[PDB]
């Protein structure tokens, strides 16, 4: 079949330049005389439509989104690219890129959502810090260890545990706003105590907004 | 100036039969085609609906949408409700070269007890002390119900410069978890003899201590 | 006071409503009392019409 | 109440709480096949809209 994905980096500062481009694979963008559409939908709000393009120079533009829209298709590439001008902190959606099979119809294929936000002020990188289990940290025959994530900027980190090997009884947990501008969150895993002093737990938190990952070991705690 | 007017909230039990309606303000409902999409959360949105009569092939019978053009609405009925039909439902307008999507409708689940409120405790970490920082982190996880109400203590005074918390978010095991953390300086953690955070949940009150070792 | 009812040419509340007699009826009714099995004492109310 | 077998003259209060001939039939007494109670909960939630 055919397949649509999304690529670009996840932020943009406010009154910047935003580029994303869609890529396809298992398809021709020029044949079939089919169109391409971005849609970008908020969290906890509806759909939005933004724009539609042809293969060749046609384009309609949403009207409240008008003079700020710039798409264009490169054929050679097989994809196409969006331009955004003057973004606010209030653009924040998740945008698709879906296939439309009919003008006026349906988007029979969609293109999984990438997270966009955009918040005014320097990107700031995290600042992982070792949660050590002890005595005090378990409550019967399981412990608890897990990392911590403190003075970002913005949202969102994902945090992995062993690469991903590790699942069951992880917790992450959304972030909260600081007395002072930046988030903090942890992201913790429950796990007996017998492997305690044998077995290694390193989180994997990675910042894609500020290019930053960081790979921190957990250990327990050493009295000193 | 074309919107489309959609219920935000409809509930139904399973095993009934449900309407979704869609309302268009100025342009009349049966001047374009009008496609409705089911969204799970986290996901793409998938197209069930279209040609306001047909189904593609892949989703259910169920899945069955009726045109009021007289009132302008266009009306999407759903029958045996089951679990996974709880998603975002939203309509497609097209009206004049400007494709116009509609409000919204979320598909409520109409359930677990009261669980235990496990909390653990983590002192500041020895290479956040070099970095001129400090952090005390409270855990509460695998709760219910999700109010849980957070009181950090230094020895026997409470403390509440420098707290964050976090509210609490449903689990896997259809249990909650929430976080605390108290901000500190290198200097604050070691002037008290011992820290403590006492979580409040339903009466009931668990409490651990941390002490720089 | 319904066995009566089962016969070709008439109306009434149940040969019309759950089993209609045509004209061209060639059958052959046999019916008789049995109430010591299909009866019992406190109301026995197992069928439907 | 939901189900009721007729209608009623205005400014009268229904409190009776006997099952509906939802399908009269015998039920023994519970809402089961062809039997509906005319009581029935509400949905109230805070978190509606």
């Amino acid at each position: 079949q055919v397949q649509l994905q999304e690529s670009g980096p996840g932020l943009v500062k406010p009154s910047e330049t935003l580029s994303l481009t869609c890529t396809v694979s298992g398809g021709s963008v020029s044949s079939g005389g089919y169109f391409w559409s971005w849609i970008r939908q908020p969290p906890g709000k509806g759909l939005e439509w933004i724009g539609c393009i042809y293969y060749s120079g046609s384009t309609n533009y949403n009207p409240s989104l008008k003079s700020r829209v710039t798409i264009s298709v490169d054929t050679s590439k097989d994809q196409f690219s969006l331009k955004l001008s003057s973004v606010t902190a209030a653009d924040t959606a998740v945008y698709y890129c879906a296939r439309q099979l009919w003008l006026r119809g349906r988007f029979d294929y969609w293109g999984q959502g990438t997270l966009v936000t955009v918040s005014s002020a320097s990107t700031k990188g995290p600042s992982v810090f070792p949660l050590a289990p002890s005595s005090k940290s378990t409550s019967g025959g399981t412990a608890a260890l897990g990392c911590l994530v403190k003075d970002y900027f913005p949202e969102p980190v994902t945090v992995s545990w062993n690469s991903g090997a590790l699942t069951s009884g992880v917790h992450t947990f959304p972030a909260v706003l600081q007395s002072s501008g930046l988030y903090s969150l942890s992201s913790v895993v429950t796990v007996p105590s017998s492997s305690l002093g044998t077995q290694t737990y390193i989180c994997n938190v990675n910042h894609k907004p500020s290019n930053t990952k960081v790979d921190k070991k957990v250990e327990p705690k050493s009295c000193d | 100036n074309f919107m489309l007017t959609q219920p935000h909230s409809v509930s139904e039990s399973p095993g009934k039969t449900v309407t979704i309606s869609c309302t268009g303000s100025s342009g009349s409902i049966a001047s374009n085609y009008v496609q409705w999409y089911q969204q799970r959360p986290g996901s793409a949105p998938t197209t069930v609906i279209y040609e306001d009569n047909q189904r593609p092939s892949g989703v259910p019978d169920r899945f069955s949408g009726s045109i009021d053009s007289s009132s302008n609405s266009a009306s999407l009925t759903i029958s045996g409700l089951k679990t996974e039909d709880e998603a975002d439902y939203y309509c497609q307008s097209y009206d004049s070269s400007n494709v116009v999507f509609g409000g919204g409708t979320k598909l409520t689940v109409l359930g677990q007890p009261k669980a235990a409120p496990s909390v653990t405790l983590f002192p500041p970490s020895s290479e956040e002390l070099q970095a001129n920082k400090a952090t005390l982190v409270c855990l509460i996880s695998d709760f219910y119900p999700g109010a849980v109400t957070v009181a950090w203590k230094a020895d026997s005074s409470p403390v509440k410069a420098g707290v964050e918390t976090t509210t609490p978010s449903k689990q896997s095991n259809n249990k909650y978890a929430a976080s605390s953390y108290l901000s500190l300086t290198p200097e604050q953690w070691k002037s008290h003899r011992s820290y403590s955070c006492q979580v409040t949940h339903e009466g009931s009150t668990v409490e651990k201590t941390v002490a720089p070792t | 006071d319904e066995v009566r009812q089962i016969a070709p040419g008439q109306t009434g509340k149940i040969a019309d409503y759950n089993y209609k007699l045509p004209d061209d009826f060639t059958g052959c009714v046999i019916a008789w009392n049995s109430n010591n099995l299909d009866s019992k004492v406190g109301g026995n109310y197992n069928y439907l019409y | 109440r939901l189900f009721r077998k007729s209608n009623l003259k205005p400014f009268e209060r229904d409190i009776s709480t006997e099952i509906y001939q939802a399908g009269s039939t015998p039920c023994n007494g519970v809402e089961g096949f062809n039997c509906y109670f005319p009581l029935q909960s509400y949905g109230f939630q805070p978190t509606n809209g």
